[PDB]
């Protein structure tokens, strides 16, 4: 099932000195020294990585030859007695073994070559499972929404609610990678998880990116009891304690373990391969919503209180909370004149009015891209 | 034996001796399992009324 | 992504600044 | 465009006027400054973060110094913008005051201090409103739908 | 300005068109109203032999923009609107055994989600497609032709599921001719004319000549036989039927369907448990565990009565213990 | 707002 924590692999080897060679060098390389993949274990280790040797690489194209050779006369063995589910699988061998090929030529010209002659949806929609779970591994986003819109297709007797939540959970992991952190948590959040034995969900994984998901997006009060009452993942996160004492350490206020608590998630932000600008942006909005939960119960935040959160002083909160407010998303205003922070509230009213002219721009400005002599 | 002929009655017994003190190993199990052998038998309303 | 970061100036982050606030402060 | 090569209140709708015509036309010259020097423009009247990041991968041609004046201002400090402007030097386009006026848009308060810190009719603040704050924007979208006719015009 | 005036000359002509066809619109609505029926094809020079809907006869002209030489029998049109004579050609209006498919529609569309059987699947394949899509391997094997298939098994488990599956996998057609309650022999015409298909059979014994009797009937024009016609027969039992069918080789085929075991019947309640939401776990083998002579009814009952049972509570997701009462409330 | 209040 292309592509496994490879994926992961991919990324923290090219992902610069950081991290390197040493120990996620064999584990990528039990891989290239296993399945026999020329066509893209060489392009892998173009990028700045490594070079021929060949040492690895002859057998490896031998035995691709091997397989790659031997799959074909099915395809012209499957005449003798062997209908189209046989073509079928003669196609299977050319699309699971020219699916870990790698290739985006090998396995995505052969999956609309086996879309035509094909039986019903025990097909339609596993390879189109099949399409986009390697989509995600080249992250060609084309290649993922032209396969959601070819996988909302699904309308069999396709309420098949064991598939659907397939989707909802490729649908979570994907759009987490797409800013879309609301449509990510409650996706994952109302669903379980469980595909053909975790192998894409890799658990020891799931229920933490959803405990560390929701609070950019699923809204503090609302669902996020939901999140600690709610008896479907406490208990699981029974035996992941650091991400629970990231959990209830907002909710309990207990802030000098929070600014700890988030420290960590920013040294696991390492290994996912959805990145850079969602740890940036994510203790961006952790941060945000960790000083806007504090300071909306009160009129009046004193220096000493907020500098009670951890324990940090003045500056941090003065320069970090005065960037905030040159953003403009709380609302707070560092009042040195006592040193003691107002909080009204304007509404969101407004929030509206700011939103949509930045908004109505955008979508004129694409009318405007379009709406000339170019159509 | 015959499956839950009286252990029904037995089950939803010690189904009440955990709540006094116990949790899940039994709470769902043991007394949905009563509930499972209980749609089998004639029952009459104070087993299946107390069983409710 | 597609949705504007900033990314920009800012020194190593809320581990770094965690790391000398607790050790500026203690 | 070439018109578009002071004043600021119209540099912009001759950049919506100038980037229209380069499918591919050429690789320096004149495909090439139109771009990043309007944004530059976009800038000395300044208008910041949430257009200039994620629309550079479009171009990329050679896209170093005017982008980190960029940030250079959305930071707003003359620190590191000296190493911006002296250390590069050659950057050209030689053709201050605007980054101070980013930090100094905060306030610390609003009065600061008694009239003396550094950082370096509608009694709201200026959220939103149902008057005349308002109604400029508006008729802003209203005009181009208007201007938009000019689609019924064209068959 | 003579181009943007021939401009406004389009704009200004075509309003005048649309005020053409509105005024004589009105005007032109006082006409007649055209017929419409199905017919016996033409003979001769110009010709129809129609049946008009209401009284169904008569033979009317055709215009000479119709091409009297495509317009087939039984392809609904007309329009002798006063003097009886045709214009055009109209939806095809569904030919009739489009009829009894959808009437009937008791075949529900099947493909490959049969419950844990491959033997079966083997054996059937093995004797529906390689006489369909490869008879070049029959016609040099010296094997003369296999047709007609008996399934015995018990009431359930392989029935109208199977035989529908591996028709249209192969795309064939599914004729069945299972009741006789609205309208033998007509039937082959509509199969001969479909080429390749497919007859099906009923099976009542429980769930004294009831269907042997077409059986027969069907192979007697069967065995002399516009060729890629297979019956199909399902029955409970192979001793409870005639011993002309008894008749070796009558039925090239007796495939067997057993109850099914423990693991086909975690492959048929895996299937029929795939149909709806459930839970983080299951390990769906406890409820396999008293499977003992169950049915394929037997399953999709159960899975929907599980679910039913988890909508009893408000819940939105089938647990665990739905299942234990379900195959537990079953037992009767 | 009157003067300035083409649609047609
Ligand atoms: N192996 C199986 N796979 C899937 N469905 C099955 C299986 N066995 C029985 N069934 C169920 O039986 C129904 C089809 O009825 P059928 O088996 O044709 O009746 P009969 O048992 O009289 O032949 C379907 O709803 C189907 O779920």
């Amino acid at each position: 099932n292309p592509d496994l924590r490879i994926a992961q692999l991919r990324f923290l080897l090219s992902l610069p000195e950081h991290r390197g060679d040493a120990a996620v060098r064999d584990e990528l390389m039990a891989a290239v020294r296993d399945n026999n993949m020329a066509p893209y274990y060489e392009a892998l280790c173009k990028s700045l990585d490594w070079q021929i040797d060949v040492d690895l690489l002859n057998k490896m194209k031998k035995a691709n030859e091997d397989e790659l050779k031997r799959l074909d006369e099915e395809l012209e063995d499957a005449e003798k007695n062997l209908g189209e589910s046989e073509i079928r699988d003669a196609m299977m061998a050319k699309a699971e073994y020219l699916c870990r090929i790698g290739d985006k030529e090998g396995a995505l010209t052969a999956f609309r070559k086996t879309y035509d002659k094909t039986v019903a949806l025990g097909h339609r929609l596993d390879i189109v499972f099949y399409l986009l779970r390697i989509g995600l591994f080249y992250m060609d986003n084309d290649l993922i929404t032209r396969n959601t819109e070819k996988a909302k297709s699904l309308i069999e007797e396709g309420g098949d609610w064991d598939r659907r939540n397939r989707l909802k959970v490729y649908q979570g992991l994907y759009c987490v990678a797409i800013r879309d952190f609301k449509q990510a948590a409650e996706l994952f959040l109302d669903t379980v998880s469980t595909f053909t034995s975790y192998e894409l969900m890799d658990y020891k994984t799931f229920v933490t990116y959803t405990v560390y998901v929701s609070m950019i997006a699923l809204e503090r009060p609302d669902l996020r009891e939901k999140v600690i009452k709610g008896a479907e993942i406490l208990e699981v996160l029974h035996s992941l304690p650091a991400v629970r004492q990231y959990l209830f350490s907002l909710y309990e206020c207990r802030y000098s373990v929070f600014f700890q608590s988030l420290a960590v998630v920013e040294q696991e932000m390492k290994k996912d391969w959805l990145f850079a600008p969602h740890y940036r942006y994510y203790v961006r909005e952790m941060r945000i919503h960790a000083y806007s939960q504090l300071l909306e119960s009160y009129r009046s935040l004193t220096l000493g209180y907020m500098a009670e959160a951890f324990g940090v002083g003045v500056e941090f909160i003065d320069q970090e909370l005065s960037r905030f407010i040159a953003a403009g998303r709380l609302h707070c205003k560092i009042d040195k004149v006592n040193e003691i922070v107002e909080t009204n509230r304007p509404d969101s009213k407004n929030w509206q009015y700011q939103e949509t002219i930045k908004k109505g721009d955008l979508l004129l400005n694409r009318v405007q891209k379009l709406s000339r002599v170019i159509n | 034996m015959d499956d839950k002929a009286l252990l029904v009655e037995v089950q939803l017994l010690e189904s009440k001796t955990y709540h006094a003190l116990s949790n899940l190993p039994k709470a769902r199990a043991a007394l949905t399992s009563a509930r499972t052998t209980a749609n089998a038998i004639y029952c009459p309303p104070k087993l299946q009324a107390t069983l409710d | 992504v597609w949705e504007d970061n900033w990314d920009d100036d800012n020194v190593e982050d809320d581990f770094s600044n965690q790391l000398r606030a607790e050790l500026e402060k203690h | 465009y070439y018109t578009g090569r002071l004043e600021y209140s119209e540099a912009r709708r001759t950049m919506t006027n100038a980037l229209r015509k380069a499918p591919q036309h050429t690789a320096v010259g004149f495909k090439q400054t139109v771009h990043k020097l309007l944004i530059v423009v976009e800038l000395l009247l300044g208008e910041i973060p949430d257009r200039l990041q994620f629309r550079q991968p479009s171009l990329k041609r050679s896209l170093m110094p005017y982008f980190l004046l960029t940030q250079a201002v959305r930071t707003g400090n003359l620190a590191k913008f000296n190493q911006v402007l002296d250390q590069f030097g050659e950057k050209f386009q030689a053709d201050i005051i605007r980054l101070r006026h980013n930090v100094i848009k905060t306030g610390v308060r609003m009065i600061s201090l008694s009239y003396s810190r550094i950082s370096l009719s509608k009694e709201m603040i200026d959220i939103y409103s149902t008057r005349e704050p308002q109604l400029a924007f508006h008729q802003r979208i209203s005009f181009c739908l208007d201007i938009h006719n000019m689609s019924v015009k064209a068959m | 300005k003579s181009q943007n005036l021939r401009r406004l000359q389009a704009q200004r002509n075509e309003l005048n068109a649309k005020v053409r066809l509105l005024r004589e619109e009105l005007q032109l609505l006082q006409e007649q109203g055209s017929y419409v029926g199905e017919v016996v094809r033409a003979m001769d020079k110009k010709k129809v032999l129609v049946k008009v809907h209401p009284e169904g006869k008569f033979v009317v002209d055709v215009d000479k923009n119709i091409d009297i030489n495509d317009v087939t029998p039984n392809c609904r049109v007309a329009l002798r609107n006063d003097s009886y004579t045709l214009h055009k050609i109209l939806p095809n209006k569904v030919d009739p055994l489009v009829s009894l498919m959808m009437v009937e529609k008791v075949p529900d569309s099947t493909y490959e989600m049969i419950g844990g059987l491959d033997k079966q699947i083997k054996e059937i394949k093995e004797v529906i497609e390689l006489p369909v899509k490869h008879p070049e391997l029959f016609e040099a094997l010296g094997i003369a032709q296999p047709k007609g298939v008996l399934l015995y098994g018990p009431p359930g488990t392989g029935k109208t599921l199977l035989a529908r599956a591996v028709a249209h996998h192969t795309d064939c057609t599914f004729i069945r001719v299972s009741g006789s309650e609205l309208v033998v022999r007509e039937l082959f015409v509509m199969a001969r004319e479909h080429a390749p298909s497919i007859i099906f059979m009923d099976e009542i014994d429980s769930i004294s000549g009831g269907d042997s009797e077409v059986q027969r009937t069907m192979l007697e024009l069967l065995n002399q036989l516009t060729k890629n016609i297979k019956v199909i027969m399902a029955t409970n039992r192979i001793d409870i039927l005639d011993s002309a069918l008894l008749r070796p080789g009558r039925i090239d085929r007796k495939i067997e369907f057993p109850p099914p075991n423990e693991e086909a019947r975690l492959d048929i309640l895996k299937i029929h448990s795939r149909k709806m939401n459930l839970t983080r776990g299951i390990n769906l083998r406890k409820i396999a565990e008293l499977m003992p002579g169950a049915s394929g009814a037997e399953v999709k009952g159960v899975c929907t009565e599980a679910g039913m049972y988890a909508l009893r509570e408000r819940r939105v997701h089938v647990t665990q213990e739905d299942f234990e009462m379900a195959v537990a409330k079953v037992m009767q | 707002q009157v003067i300035e209040y083409m649609i047609v």
